[PDB]
This record gives C-alpha cells, structure tokens and sequence, in this order.
C-alpha cells in the first residue's frame, strides 16, 4: 500500500524506453525539389555548428540553386542480408599422409570466423550480430584432383566427448549430428541455427570470465568470450587402415537472417592473433594514400 | 534559451552557462528491465536516490603535447560510496549514465577535444613491437580504475582502430572559442539484462585532443579537465557477502 | 517415377546462390531477443554521419601521424592565397579514405548522390576572417588564383559565435551512376576539385596565438546510393593470423 | 506448411518472404527485406531538435 | 522431361535429417496397442522426481561404497561448525551426477531453470536440532564462516515430526540460458555453492545414539528446461560388447 | 517418507519478481531425444579370413551391440516405434569400388 | 492420398503431421508432436493429495 | 523423398535452348532507362528501307 | 577442380594461385568439377548508363 506523496507519485518502474526516433520507409532516394534565389537576414541554413554533435542538415534547396529530379534509385541493395549473405572462406583443415599437424587422419577445429581477414573485417564493423548459417565442405588434394574417398563430418557442440584418434568410440554418433560423403559428390552444406546463450554473439568482450587475482598466467582470460565458444568440428577418413590420398578441406560460411548492433570503427592495421586486437606497435602506418604536399594533387 | 542549463538529480545539482545541448545515446532513454525481458526470479534492488547522484572522480591535466586518457565504466564507480558498496555486495547490475566534462579557459585560449562513449571498448597491446609475441594488456592498463589512464598511440586507440571514425559513437566537442562543458546521457548497453558490475565493463570514455592547447607567454597555463558522472535507473541483484574484486 | 531431365548448372556451388539447406539440429528453439538499443537496417544510415577527413595527408611517421587530422591558418600579406585542395571522390585513394562513407563506399563500385563536408575552426574567440570555399565541375583544371575558382560552386565563410560551415558538393554528372575510376584512361568519371583560399585575412589582436587548425568533417546527403557489392581493395593480413 | 517457429528473426518488426521445405524455420532462404531506415538515431541524437533555417547555437 | 537443376547437398546422409523412405513390407498392419500405464511424453516429467544426491562423495572402495549416500551430524561445541559443501551445477562433474536429473541434464548442452533439494534427517524420536543452509550466488569465495553465510539465500530447518525441509536453488544468472562449464576457463556459468551450518547443536538424551544420519533428495522445479541435444560425455563399454 | 516430491515452490521461500517465460519445451520430446541415427551393427567381408570367408555374412538384428544406442534405448522398459535403416559400404581404406 | 493406416502411432491420443509419398503410413516423416506432460504420475503419485501450505503429516 | 527418373537428354549443353540460371549478384537493380529515339523491335522493319 | 571468380571494377585483381583475393568474401564465385555438367549462370545489367 502507497500512502506517501513520494511513492505515489514516484516513477520508479518505468520499464518502457522512449524513443526520440522512429524508422520511416525509404525505398528509392529522395527527390529533388525546386529552389530560388534568397536574399534576407535573421535566416542562415549555411552556418552550422559541430560541437553539438549532430550532423549538419543544410540540403541543396538551401544553398544553390536547382532543378526538381524525381529520383528513383533504389536502396535495395545496402540492406545487412544483401551485404552478408555471400559465401567467403573461414577455415582450412590438412589432411597429410605424413606430417605432424594431422598425423593421424582425423583434426579436430574449433569454429571461430576470426580466422580470416575478408571476412573478419566485414563481420566486426558491429559490436552484436544474430543470424542463421550455411556451412559448405568443399574437398580436394593439394593438386587439385577428386578422389574416390568417404569422409565423416561430427558437429561436437561444448560439453560433448572430443575424439581421440580415428578409432574413438565417439564416432558412433548416437546423438552428434554428422555427414557422410564421398569427394565425388558435390560439396556437403547444412543450416546451422543461432547457438548463443545470449541474444547475440559479440565479436568484442571488455571483461574476465571469472573472479580471481590476474597474474600472468591469469591473463589470457581478457576478451574470452565463453557465449562464442560454439564447440569442435571433428572430420575423418572412415576406414580401419591409412587412408591413401592426402585432402585438403575448406570450409564457407554464409550468413543469413542477420540482424545488427552498434556499429564501430573499422580496422586499419594488419591482424595478428585470433580473438585479440593486438597490433604492431613499431609498424603503424597511416588509414589512407599519403601525398608530397597539401596544395597540390 | 540553449546556452544555459542546470542538471539535478538526487542531492546534487550542475549549472553551466557555455552548454550545447545533450546529447542521448542512441535516441532512447535510461530505462528499467520489463517483465518479459527479465530472467532471473529474485527481487531487484532499486536503492533510487542514494545512488543516482553526481560523483566527482578526478582532474586532469591539458598541456600542449598531452595525447588523450580513457575511463571504464562502471569501473570508475566501483568502491565509490552506496553504489559501490552495492556493486560490491550484489552479483547483479543494470543502470544508464549521464556523463559532464568541465575544460574552461579564457577567450586568448585555443584548442578542442573529442568526448566520445565506445562501447566494449577492447584495448589491444603493441604485441612486443614486431608483432611476433603474443601479449595481453596489464591490470593497470586495462582496468585502470578511478584515475584513468593515458593513451600511447591515440592515432589507432590502442585497438588499431583510426580515431577519425571515432564520431559515429555519441560525442560531443569541447572546442574553447564556443563551450566549456560536453554532456551525454547512455541507455543500458548490453545483450544481457542483467550483468557483473567487476568483471565486466560495459563501455570506455575517451577524450582525446585533436586541435593543441595554444595561448601566448603571460596567460594562465594551468588547464584542468573533470570529470562528472551520475548512474540513472540503477538496479542490483543477487545479494551475498561483498567481494573485493 | 515422375520423369526429369537435368539441365546446364547441376552439381555447381555459387557462393552468392540463396538456397535452402538441411537443417543439423530438429526442433532446436534459440534464445529470445532482448531490446538491445541502436539496430542498424540499412547502410546509408551510416554513410550520413560526419567523420573526420583527412586533407592533410602527407605526414607519415608516428611521431607526427596526428596532424592529419588538421591543417592550419595564419595570417597573411592579404593577396587571395591558396590553403589547400582535395578531390571529391569518396572511394579513391586519398583523403576521403579515412571516412566511414569512403570506407563503405570501397564495398560498391558504383555509387550517386551528392556529398556535404564541414569544416570547424578551432582558434581563439578573438581570432577573426573570411574564406573562399570552391568546388570545380568536372572537366576544368585546377584553378590559378582566387578570380578563377571564384567561377565554380563557392560559399564565403565568415567565422563568428558559429565556428563550422557546410559546403555541399551537388550532384553534377552526365551518367545516373558513377563506377570506380582510378589512375589511367578510366578518369572519364571525375568528381572535380575542392581549393580553399583566403577572403580578406586571418587577422588577430595582441595577446593571441598566431596560427590556429581547421578540422573538416564530411558525409553524405539523403540521395546517396550505392551499387554493385564488391570485396574491398586492401586487405588486412600479411601471413597466416594465429 | 506446419513448421516450428526457430528462425533469428522471429519476434520481430519487419517480416519477410521466404522459401521452406522443413519443419525448421531457420533453413528457409534468405528472401527480401522491408526498407526503412532510421538515420537521426545516428546522426541528430539531440535532446531539443532545432530547424535547419536557424543557427544552431542562440 | 520437367527440366531440373541439382543443388549441393545432393548424395548426403545426414543423420539428424527427416526424411521419407521406401517401405520394405507393403500393406503391413502392426499388432494393435492395448494399455499399457506408466506413459512418457516429455523428460521433464522425469526431471521432477526427487532422487538421492551423493554430496559425501569421498569413499570409492567397494566395501565402503554404500555410504556415499549420506552424512552424518552429531553433537558439536556449539560454534557454529560447518558439516558439507558442494556445487549447484546439475550436468557437471560431482555429487549431482547420481541423480536421474543431472544424467539427463548430461545430454543437453544448455540448462536453464531453480533447483530444490531436500534433507531427511533419520535420527532418534529423542533427538533434536538446528541446522543453517546456505546458498551463495555466482561470483563469490566459499564463505569462511556462519555469520558469512547468511548474507546469501538460507533457510533455517528445525527437526521436529516433519522429518524433511525444502531448499530451493533459485535462477538467479545473467544469461537466459547456462551452457556446460568445465576446468578452465569456461566456469564463467558457475552457479554458486550450498553449504550446512550448525544453528544451534545436535541434543541428545541419555539413552540414544550420539551419531545421525542425513540423506539428500535433489529435482529441478517446474520453470526447468534443456537445449541442444548432444552425446554423453561418459562411455560405458572398453572393448567389444558381444 | 510419502513418496512424493517435495512441493514448496520460488513463491513460497523467498520474495520474487514476475518473469514471463517463453522458453520451449519442445526438444525434449521422445520424438526430438530419439529421432537421430547411430552406429548399430558392422558386417565385415575380407578376402581371406576365418570370420566371413565365403563373401556372405548373417546379421541377427539386436540394437544392444552399441553402448551409446543401448545406454539412450535403454532409460525404458518398453518401447513401440518405427525405424529407419542405412548402409553405409566402403573398402578398409575407406575407398569406394566399383562392386 | 489413400492410405493404409498403419503407423506405429495410430490409436493413440495425440495427432501428428507429416508427408508421405507412398501407400504405407509408416514411410513418412517424424512431424511434430503435441506438448502435453503428466508430472503428477511419477512426482505425486498419492492416494489422498495434500495442500502446499500445510504439514503433510499431521 | 520424392521419386524422379531421369530421361535421355540430362546434362547437354543446347545452345539455343531458354532455360533458367541462377543470379549472381543478388537484389541487384539496374540504371533506369532514359528514353533513346530510333528503337527496333522487329528485322522487318530494317528490311523495308 | 577449377573456381571461375566474377571481379567487378575496382576490386583486387587475383596476382598468383595462392593470392588472398580467392577467399571471395563478396565477390561471387563459382566451385565446378570438370566431370560436372557445364557451369551456368545470368548476369543482369550493368552499365552506369
Ligand atoms: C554435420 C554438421 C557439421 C557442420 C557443423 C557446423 C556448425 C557450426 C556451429 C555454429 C557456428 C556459429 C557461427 C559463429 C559463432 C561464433 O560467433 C564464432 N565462433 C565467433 O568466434
Ligand atoms: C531389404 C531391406 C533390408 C533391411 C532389413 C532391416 C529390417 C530390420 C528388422 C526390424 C528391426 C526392429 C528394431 C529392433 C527390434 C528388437 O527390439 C531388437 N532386435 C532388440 O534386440
């Protein structure tokens, strides 16, 4: 029970968020409209100010004089599916016959899209994304040729028993999702849902995962984000024996379904390390093309 | 008029006569969490007007070759008086911030700054100079707490990411021929409802000067910048013993 | 049974191709969306945010790569001088590389619409003067002197209790689109010329600083459009990231 | 046509048209968007709008 | 003759996939089914049955197996002494892995939901007590004593005729949902601890038995849910099962 | 003692908000939990050998050979159900012939 | 769409729906079943039930 | 799932034949047309001059 | 196997076999086998004009 003035009229709980803004539908740019000399005091659109923070808004009826253009250009084309939903590399596994990377016909990768530049440039011009995914397996030998091979893929979500070696009893696959299929056929590609714990993945994460002194073994934990660890991809040669021909496998990811958060600026410098943005310290070099002197081209 | 403005809240009140507006993060307002928003079943605290008021945390020095400083949020406030003791015995935390920035001088004094709020503000290390050693930012670098900490290469931001872009994040100028004073109010900027107000930081506070500090022999070289800060529609969860750190 | 026969195209992988595929896991439910603020929908809602540009560009080490970011004024003998000069084309090499707009723009070959550039003067209150502001259609050389730039598009910029202005470069083509030109015959889709020189002077009383910085900040206008997606032209990796 | 409701844009504004063959929603392709922007949710973020015919600061 | 175009993905055999099949016994009638009581249509029917909680999980020999499945109290100084601790995770390794919930929680990645667990104390008629049960939210140290403890979620249990009582682990996390934590790094999912407490002492007259079992009974409530669908971690067979 | 599940609930122990909870409940079905394939038997035809030496072989169908499908199938006394077979062939290489 | 009624589901309370191609009901799809659940059956499978608020034994 | 045959005639290349091809460059709209005096629409017409 | 890549104006032309431009982030491309059957795509227009 409120009794007193203070609770009352108190506006704590107000869960709904104003907004000063609202989308309105633009399908084409917009149009041109007639303009004419103007000659009076008191009413400037050129003269701006930028310490506000806002962009300026004096538009070409204000300052030149024009022509009406009814233009009809559509924006179709800039919308986040139709810059996201194309297919880009993120991933290779190896397959030698001999060799100490995969020695013994089976890799396990861990399923991370920071592994590449092309895309990973795209993908962390935003802070939060959430979108669908469509995965393509596309087989080859180092020259290049198709073999009569069979080949397992396992999804290994987190939690789940990784394998040990091409006889683990893990690739009985009771529940594991996994794909069977030969380098004849045409590449394997399947639909992946979103997977986070929360609402979106985020590509930059200021924080620890857990509580603790942080020495220098304590470290490494700044910007782990457990919420992207999606698990393991396990592939393999099915056979009891050596497999005879050595593959390569590469893996393209398309997005889809995609929607955005808080944009920030893009990168400029070369990438080193995976899930960290560490740079060259004694190598910066500058956004854009330099030039001898400013009052010449 | 727009000049002119005065910010109260709780028990504390700002006046500034050389304003240029406020500026809103994003167009949306501090808010509290909604019922079909919500995941966690226990009742939230809502201490109200014992937290949500200005606090003053530190003064720093503008000098002709300083470079820039960043402050992490709610780092800065996380054993500073009822909202840290909060923070510190509450597992849970949710809240907004209104941010002021006092620089004045007089009309002989030149020179601007970039006020600008960069959420995740991730800061990366030089990587031992050739790029070849894998490193990760210090504790005192990283988490520099209520005093700051100052900017080695501001061109990349430590994250090798160009300054120049910076103003597509909520910003304001402080340019000394027109104000002295930049204001910016953040909604909850997370993709959790409730988050660790120790372990995670939501957002990075830079300021940064882009024009030099310039006057002539005989004025006042003495130019300080303050920082002024209030959290809005603060929430605490999760109520256990208080942990340090 | 139902009789089929396959045609050119089978068995092929293109990358941009919009398909369904089989979905891994059954019945699998993802977590709910909270109201997370700030949602982009399009683009062009970013390419109209104003951005530092960088006219002057011709610093390179790092202990001086800061002042790109601003070019100076002082006074002078009073004779129409030039201050500097810059292209308008948004995804070409140059100053507009710094931009979020000619960031973006490196991702579309084809683009239209008109641009605006503002620029902020950061000297002291007592510091006043005038400044011509041109920009030259294309097809003319660049101008010799003030009388001849005076010829193109300009505004006269007065510096006062307001410190920026806006010049808008409108949207002058003979094609509804431009495609990406650079060094060779390909410049037939030239922008033009933006110079700026000096009105009357930059003049000052006793007691204040004689040189003050200009920072210029540029955008899009509201019938900007871009066309034809494309992988940028420089890429952000040496070896193998690890 | 009875499939489940799992794709990553439900609970949503916009809708779109799409093309399905399972009972999961997130296999469908990627089909066409509605255009509407909000370009002052970046670009005047300002506590009082002003009117471009006069001066900004007064 | 109906022209057609193969899409990749042709030739697979995904194992999760629903798909059609050609019947091998045409026109086959099955035996019909008569009713048979006990029916189960989802496993959260079976994840709400209380089930004995191994929190004294110290003995391993097979002579000593049996009393891993309880722990006893008896009389103390009267100090408020601590009797046990264990974890609130369900799928994780530890004492929750005796319980038909946590086996069935190990089949799912991501969990979300409050948890009760419930004590009954089988000493003597004669006998009686206090006991303090607490539980600490994510992100704090094991607490070092009873004054320490109480500052988290507790419930006071007096023995009397109702030989029972009831503490519920609520759902109090940042994320909707918990993925499956381990050694390392990925314990930021941590869901906090349980600990007993003495309240006041264990009195006993003359005449009865100075020791008293207690046995634990762990369910999850009915907001619990599981996700994502994944392989045991544990494998029961070495060699071949034949 | 009775037998039956404790039934005090969050409302009745500690002081709680209102959630709105929309999370499903439908991959936990039997339909959801069984409905993925798994390894069940192997038939092994060498060239020379003492186990199938003559290019023929007998599998009796019993679903208990596997410890991952006999741990899952094995939760419940009875079940009624249909079911859905694959053969997967392939040389011990893992080639695949012409046969 | 005449076919023979021969799933292992039929005669049971709860609908399914699937695809079929053939004339044997056992060929087609698993589908999507109905969300119904009987905790009480194992969780309280009393005789005389009793109220939260009370004492279960008095 | 669902049974198909193929018939004689699968995978050859007719070069006069119209078919169906997947895009490459998707939501992609083109310049508008300006209007262009002198169009053709049919040969006949060129063959009467 | 051959990978046929579309590089509209502007973009970074492939230098050798083993150049950073195949990751085909944006530009379209296309993964075919010789035994395969032709590969067939459309191409809508193109011109600033
Ligand atoms: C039998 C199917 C095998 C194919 C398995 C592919 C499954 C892929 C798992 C989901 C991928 C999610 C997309 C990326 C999410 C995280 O943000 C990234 N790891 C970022 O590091
Ligand atoms: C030409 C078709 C060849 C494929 C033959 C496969 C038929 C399989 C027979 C039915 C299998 C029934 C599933 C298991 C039933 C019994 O419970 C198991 N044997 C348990 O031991």
């Amino acid at each position: 029970g409120d009794r007193v003035a203070d609770v009352i009229e108190s506006s704590i709980g107000d869960s709904v968020s104003r907004a000063l803004t609202r989308a309105l539908p633009a399908p084409t740019g917009q149009d041109t409209q007639v303009s004419s000399h103007r000659l009076d005091t008191g009413k400037v659109p050129a003269l701006q100010a930028a310490e506000i923070g806002a962009s300026s808004n004096a538009s070409d009826e204000s300052m030149i004089e024009t022509r009406c253009v009814l233009n009809s250009h559509s924006t179709a084309e800039t919308t986040l599916d139709s810059f996201f939903s194309r297919a880009g590399l993120v991933g290779e596994i190896d397959l030698p016959l001999e060799g100490t990377t995969n020695p013994n016909g089976y890799a396990n990768w861990d399923i991370d899209i920071t592994g590449y530049a092309q895309m990973r440039r795209k993908v962390e011009l935003f802070t939060y994304m959430r979108f669908d995914a469509e995965f393509t397996f596309v087989a080859c030998t180092p020259t290049g040729q198709v073999v009569p091979q069979l080949l397992q893929y396992m999804f290994v979500p987190p939690g789940a028993p990784e394998p040990d070696s091409r006889e683990s009893l893990a690739w009985q696959t009771a529940t594991n999702p996994s794909v069977f299929v030969k380098l004849s056929d045409p590449p394997a590609q399947v639909s992946v849902p979103f997977m986070s714990p929360a609402s979106a993945y985020q590509w930059f994460y200021d924080g620890y995962p857990t509580f603790g002194e942080h020495k220098q073994e304590k470290d490494l934990e700044y910007g782990a984000c457990p919420n992207n660890m999606m698990g393991t991809f396990s592939v393999r040669t099915v056979g009891t024996s050596k497999s005879k021909y050595p593959l390569v496998i590469r893996i393209y990811m398309r997005m889809k379904h995609v929607r955005a958060w808080i944009p920030r600026p893009m990168r400029n410098q070369n990438y080193l390390f995976k899930a960290n943005p560490n740079y060259a310290g004694n190598f910066i070099k500058p956004t854009g093309a330099s030039r001898t002197a400013i009052t010449t081209l | 008029s727009d000049r002119v403005a005065q910010l109260t809240i709780g028990n504390s009140t700002i006046t500034t006569q050389e304003a240029a507006n406020i500026i809103v993060g994003y167009g949306e307002w501090p808010s509290y969490c909604s019922d079909s928003d919500a995941t966690a079943v226990d009742k939230p605290t809502r201490p109200d007007v014992s937290v949500n008021r200005f606090y003053t945390l530190d003064t720093k020095l503008w000098e002709k070759s300083s470079k820039g400083w960043y402050w992490k949020f709610p780092d800065v406030l996380t054993e500073t008086g009822v909202f840290g003791q909060n923070a510190q015995f509450h597992y849970l935390y949710r809240s907004g911030f209104c941010i002021h920035v006092q620089c004045n001088a007089s009309k002989f004094h030149q020179g601007a700054l970039l006020v600008a709020v960069l959420p995740e503000y991730v800061i990366g290390s030089v990587a031992g100079g050739t790029g070849t050693e894998d490193t990760h930012p210090p504790y005192k670098q990283t988490q520099p707490g209520a005093d700051g900490f100052e900017l080695q290469h501001p061109y990349v931001l430590d994250a090798g990411i160009p300054i120049s872009q910076l103003t597509v994040c909520p910003h304001q100028w402080i340019n000394l021929r027109t104000n002295n004073c930049a204001t910016i109010i953040v909604p909850y900027i997370n993709a959790l409802p409730f988050d660790s107000a120790l372990n995670h930081c939501n957002f990075g506070l830079l300021v940064v000067p882009i024009s030099p500090l310039d006057y002539d022999q005989g004025a006042t070289p003495v130019i300080p910048i303050t920082i002024t800060l209030a959290p809005m529609c603060s929430e605490f969860a999760g109520l256990r013993q208080a942990v340090t750190q | 049974g139902f009789p089929t026969e396959l045609k050119p195209g089978t068995n092929q992988f293109l990358t941009t191709d919009d398909g369904v595929s089989a979905p891994i896991l059954p019945n699998f439910h993802p977590t709910p969306c909270i109201h997370i603020p700030g949602e982009v929908r399009n683009l062009l809602e970013l390419c109209q945010v104003e951005t530092i540009l960088e006219v002057n560009n011709v610093p390179t080490n790092a202990t001086s790569l800061m002042e790109r970011l601003r070019f100076p004024v002082s006074a002078q003998a009073g004779k129409g001088e030039l201050c500097a000069v810059f292209r308008a084309d948004p995804g070409r090499s140059g100053p507009w590389q710094s931009t979020l707009l000619g960031q973006l723009c490196g991702y579309y070959t084809q683009w239209s619409g008109s641009l605006e550039v503002t620029f902020m003067f950061t000297g002291s209150f007592m510091a006043t003067g005038k400044m011509l502001i041109a920009y030259t259609p294309p097809g003319g050389p660049l101008p010799k002197d003030r009388a001849t730039a005076m010829l193109g598009t300009h505004v006269i910029w007065d510096f006062g209790l307001q410190s920026s202005v806006t010049l808008v470069i409108p949207w002058i083509s003979n094609t509804h689109y431009r495609a990406h030109a650079r060094d060779g015959v390909f410049d037939y889709y030239t922008t033009g010329l933006v110079s700026i020189w000096y009105q009357t002077n930059y003049v000052v009383p006793i007691g204040a600083p004689n040189t003050a910085y200009i920072i210029a900040l540029a955008a899009a206008q509201k019938n900007f459009t871009m066309k034809l997606c494309k992988d940028a032209s420089d890429i952000l990796q040496t070896g193998t990231i690890q | 046509s009875h499939e489940n409701s799992n794709s990553a844009t439900e609970g949503s504004t916009i809708n779109y048209t799409t093309i399905n063959y399972y009972k999961d929603s997130y296999a469908a392709t990627a089909g066409k968007q509605s255009l509407k922007q909000d370009p002052d949710k970046f670009a005047n973020p300002v506590k009082d709008i002003f009117t471009e015919m006069a001066a900004p600061l007064k």
